[PDB]
RNA sequence: GUAUACGUUAAGUGGAAAAGGAUGUGGAGUUGCUUAGACAACCAGGAUGUUGGCUUAGAAGCAGCCACCAUUUAAAGAGUG
């Protein structure tokens, strides 16, 4: 379960999610992996949920990389009371995630064995997935 | 069983689209799948 | 590649008719056969053989043909061999029984079966559980033999009630 | 027709001689000593007997060769096989007893040649765990 | 122990029954006795102690008695190696009681030692 | 304008939303085979060394672990259910 431990500021604007992925389009640490194809935030708990679904039909492999990270706080004004009165306090974390970027790389597994532990980590994502693979010009 | 997510569960499942409508067919009885 | 294409061999003696807006009778020794057809397709006859062609290689031109051509195999194999379902009834109270033409079935409910067959459909009781439906229709005797079936299904614990030839209930294991 | 492999030394008490004739409808204790006295000089071995059946109660029986592995289990010595062939190699059995052994299959197997049979034998000698030097 | 010793040859007893009721009901359901098949049969044809024979399911009685004798030989393995550790424990346990019943002072303090030497454990 | 030409859809989509599911259909592009005869269907072989081996009574291809071979060959895996 991923959060960091200090912060600049606890309070943030929830931003704008146009345009593609900045970084980390290609898969350049595993060999297989999941792009995204539409842009959510995706909340640490569903990281989370995702990572252990494929751990755990991974158990004997490689490990996982996790190229995405909640660094981006919400906050949460309490229910029941009035609109305004300043912002509420911060609930949780999630990672602005664009189409396009990774979310998470897995080498050192069998081709179905990869995709069956993409599937099952893409039942988990808010977000519409595909397969990808490294493509070697080169 | 009705259901909006009709899959093959096993080997034997055959899917078939009678009435307009995505079912499975097997020689298990448990196996039988309709959606709509 | 499909069965609009093989040749239907009919045997001695029988004869077919080419009457206009596709109407077709069959004529033979074991009865009579008469359907209406599709105006769309051209039917032609040659010498003891039937030829059924496809105007074109749409989907509907495609099942027709073939629905076409598997039909009319079934009137020249029923108009001169026919068709039997045979059916058990397996039980130790179970009897088909016959007066006249109505057929009695034993079945163990508080009120005796009686099933009426349609015209030029025949029952059959020689013994104990077999019992046999003659006719000159597969799908005359389909709907007999379903209709017959429909009063009592089988169970799956035990063999009871209509069975037909080589086919396996699930066996399960009561307590 | 029941065929099975029939130990020459312990053949006469209900086991596995017992139900097999029990279901063809004849005594066992009868033909126990008819296969006790052919047996005899191949006795300490596992011998495959042809049980024939017949109308009129009447039995004779064909028997067969040696099987290949028991064969190399007196080529070889030890009774038991490894848990793993060719994982764990036990033993190593010399070509010219191989060749005998092949040439015993004669009369059973249906080979044309005596290369043919100890290119089969080979590969029997394979599933033993047994180095074929 | 020895009871259940005793039990791994009354369950073997249990399994000759079973065994003769399984081809059964050869003989009638009653405790099948003696149902052998004439001819083309391999009579084993056992000595057995006749219980009635069970029951609504025929089959299931016979294997839950050749089951009964399954766990019964491995309680011939397990017993015997509890009655080993347990004569084991009795020679521990008789000499303690000797060592108890006087001796030394520095001959205890040493025994402590030795104990916990004996076993590692906790470090 | 019941207008022209080329296609698409068969649900009343048009004329109300999703995750997800699906041998719907029209196209585009690879790849194994194919009139030396292709994918299915119907007539036959579907084997002996061989109950291939440790194991459990019994693993006889079809509890488990297993190098997984050799023939008669027009063909057979010490075997997919």
């Amino acid at each position: 379960m991923l959060l960091p431990k200090r912060v600049k500021y606890r309070r943030e604007h929830r931003g704008k999610m146009r345009g593609r992925a900045k970084g980390g389009t290609e898969v350049h640490f595993g060999e297989f992996g999941i792009q995204a194809l539409e842009a959510s935030w995706i909340t640490n708990r569903q990281i989370e949920a995702a990572r252990i679904a494929m751990t755990r039909y991974m158990k004997r492999g490689g490990k996982v990389w996790i190229k995405i990270f909640p660094s981006k706080p919400y906050t949460a004004k309490p229910l029941e009371v009035r609109m305004g009165s300043g912002k509420g306090a911060p609930e949780g974390w999630v990672a602005v995630v664009k189409p396009g970027k990774v979310l998470f790389e897995i080498s050192g597994v069998s081709e179905e064995v990869a995709r069956e532990a993409l599937r099952l980590a893409s039942h988990k994502l808010p977000i519409k997935t595909k397969f990808v693979k490294r493509e070697e010009i080169g | 069983k009705v259901r909006p997510s009709v899959k093959p569960i096993c080997e034997k499942c055959k899917v078939i689209r009678r009435k307009g409508k995505v079912m499975v067919i097997c020689e298990n009885p448990k196996h039988k799948q309709k959606q709509g | 590649s499909r069965v609009g294409k093989k040749l239907l061999e009919i045997p001695s003696d029988v004869t077919v008719t080419l009457n206009d807006n596709n109407t077709v009778a069959v004529k033979g020794p074991k009865g009579e056969l008469t359907r209406t057809f599709h105006p769309d397709m051209e039917i032609k006859v040659e010498d003891n053989v039937l030829t059924v062609a496809r105007p074109s290689d749409q989907k509907e031109h495609r099942a027709l043909h073939g629905t076409t051509r598997s039909l009319l195999g079934n009137m020249v194999e029923g108009v001169s061999k026919g068709f039997e379902r045979g059916l058990e009834l397996v039980g130790v109270g179970y009897r088909a029984s016959k007066s006249g033409n109505k057929l009695v079935l034993n079945v163990g409910y508080s009120h005796p079966v009686e099933i009426v067959p349609e015209e030029g459909i025949e029952i059959e009781v020689p013994s104990q559980t077999k019992v046999v439906v003659k006719g000159t229709d597969k799908e005359r005797v389909g709907a007999i033999a379903a209709n017959i079936r429909a009063v009592r299904s089988p169970e799956p614990y035990k063999g009871k009630g209509i069975r037909y030839e080589g086919e396996v209930v699930r066996r399960k294991e009561g307590k | 027709v029941v065929k099975l492999q029939i130990p020459a030394g312990k053949a006469n008490p209900a086991p596995p001689v017992g139900p097999a004739l029990g279901q063809a409808g004849v005594n066992i204790m009868g033909f126990c000593k008819e296969f006790n006295a052919r047996t005899a000089d191949q006795a300490g071995l596992i011998i495959p007997v042809e049980i024939s059946v017949y109308e009129d109660r009447s039995f004779t029986f064909i028997t067969k060769t040696p099987p290949a592995a028991v064969l190399l289990k007196k080529a070889a010595g030890i009774e038991s096989g490894s848990g793993e062939p060719n994982r764990n190699k036990v033993a190593t059995v010399k070509r010219d007893k191989v060749r005998e052994i092949a040439e015993t299959k004669m009369p059973d197997l249906n080979a044309a040649d005596v290369e043919a049979a100890m290119r089969m034998v080979e590969g029997t000698a394979r599933s033993m765990g047994i180095v074929i030097e | 122990l020895e009871k259940t010793l005793e039990y791994s040859e009354n369950a073997k007893e249990f399994q000759l029954y079973g065994e003769l009721l399984t081809a059964n009901l050869y003989m009638l359901k009653k405790g099948d006795k003696q149902a052998e098949v004439i001819n083309y049969y391999d009579e084993e044809s056992p000595t057995i102690t006749i219980p009635l024979n069970p029951n609504k399911t025929p089959s299931e009685n016979a294997q839950a008695y050749f089951t009964k004798y399954q766990k019964a030989k491995n309680s011939v393995a397990v017993v015997e190696e509890q009655i080993r550790l347990a004569q084991e424990e009795i020679e521990y346990f008789d000499q303690l009681i000797q060592q108890l019943s006087s001796a030394s002072p520095r001959d205890i303090s040493e025994i402590r030692e030795e104990l916990v030497e004996g076993k590692y454990l906790r470090p």
